[PDB]
């Protein structure tokens, strides 16, 4: 009953591998990654893309409402870019 | 110090700045990620070593 | 004709629905905290523990689940309106804008 | 005049002659009709579709500070094959 | 508050504005989704271990 | 099945949204999204 | 497992899972864009993504 148990861990190291070892680890040319292995990381790498994505939504919000006139000259570098967004 | 939050929001009433995001949810309201996950099929290969 | 619904027949609207589809209701709640985790009921979680042994599970079904939904998260859409005759509709079609 | 087959407007509705569908993901109206003109462009050629209407419609970050740099040029070189 | 609803629809009518869809249907009426299956094929992999 | 039944409830919602965009704008709200003076008169008013 | 004179060893295959998968992430990363839905003065007030 030491056989029973080589062939009972070697089942699970068999099933780490392939839940959790899947992020392009596991070595097809670019056909068994760039559809087969980048589609079981879609959720939850598909959403951290929208908290970064919703961040750059709650930053226009701030440099909108505080930056006057002579604000949007020094950054973007051109006399006339503030008749551009809603302002003289 | 207690205020009215001083930023606004697209709608022009004030609002929160902070802004967040978690993996998965549960019936009861946990919070868990991926390595939750990965431990029971972890704790079977150093207890079976 | 008659008059609106008053507060007894509007109850008893609810309650129907709640004493019915009570059935599956109550067993899709099982299907949910089947693929995170809890995949032991509390009387055979009770007894491993009187072995002394530890309750392993083998998560194979939130693998079926999370590159299922992938592929539609993958493949999104934005509407658009197609005029069916190009006979003054395609002027009409400031609908999908 | 009178609802003919029901359609109090007879101008846009809902089952005639619109006929909502989906469609894949771009970013704006504008570069979904870049696609459909580069791909019949190509059959064709540089011959009929030309500047000012292969870049404008484009996805192109500043375009706005080249297209007038470039407009320039085809008028103070039309002076002078006018004036010669 | 109890009113006639304000939405109207394709003709002219007012309705509801709800709307939704289930996976599958039983001859009773039950809703399961697709983890309805993959249950008993998956006590049968923690059971057997 | 059932992911070509997923995309026929998301193309049967923006049915249901044609209809609340249309009895509730009138003439000035066409023109603030689409950006265009003559715009209202291609779906039916004026 | 010290009561046994015996060594406590672990396989650590639970790292190897997250950092090839944050590094997945971290490779492809992103800087901001403002896309202006319809060009009729909307591209000349894409000064915001600057």
């Amino acid at each position: 009953l030491a056989n029973g148990q080589f062939a009972l861990l070697s089942s699970a190291r068999e099933f780490i591998q392939r839940i959790g070892q899947n992020p392009s680890v596991l070595a097809r040319a670019q056909l068994a990654r760039q559809q087969a292995g980048m589609v079981d990381s879609a959720m939850a790498l598909n959403g951290l893309r929208r908290f970064e994505l919703a961040v750059y939504r709650q930053a226009w919000l701030r440099c909108r409402q505080f930056w006057k006139a002579p604000d949007y000259i020094r950054v973007t570098d051109d006399e006339g870019a503030p008749q551009f967004v809603g302002i003289n | 110090e207690m205020s009215v939050s001083a930023y606004l929001d697209r709608n022009g009433k004030p609002t929160c700045p902070i802004e967040a995001r978690s993996c998965y949810i549960d019936r009861e309201n946990r919070r868990y990620g991926e390595v939750r996950d990965l431990r029971s099929p972890q704790d079977a290969i150093n207890k079976r070593e | 004709t008659m008059t609106m619904p008053s507060h007894a027949q509007l109850k008893a609207y609810f309650e129907e629905a709640r004493d019915a589809n009570e059935e599956y209701r109550k067993e899709a709640f099982i299907d949910r905290d089947y693929f995170d985790g809890h995949q032991w009921t509390e009387e055979e979680l009770q007894k491993l523990e009187a072995r002394k042994q530890p309750a392993t599970y083998f998560n194979e079904v939130k693998l079926s689940i999370r590159g299922l939904v992938g592929v539609f998260e993958q493949g999104d859409s934005d509407p658009r309106a197609w005029p069916r005759n190009p006979q003054d509709e395609d002027s009409a079609d400031i609908a999908t804008k | 005049a009178e609802p003919i087959l029901g359609y109090e407007n007879a101008l846009a509705e809902l089952d005639v002659d619109i006929n909502i569908d989906a469609v894949p993901d771009t970013a704006n109206l504008a570069q979904e009709q870049f696609l459909q003109l580069t791909e019949l462009a190509r059959l064709y050629g540089p011959q009929e579709v030309p500047f000012d209407d292969l870049l404008e419609l484009s996805s192109m970050p500043e375009k706005t500070k080249l297209i007038a740099k470039r407009r320039e040029r085809s008028e103070q070189m039309a002076q002078v094959q006018a004036q010669q």
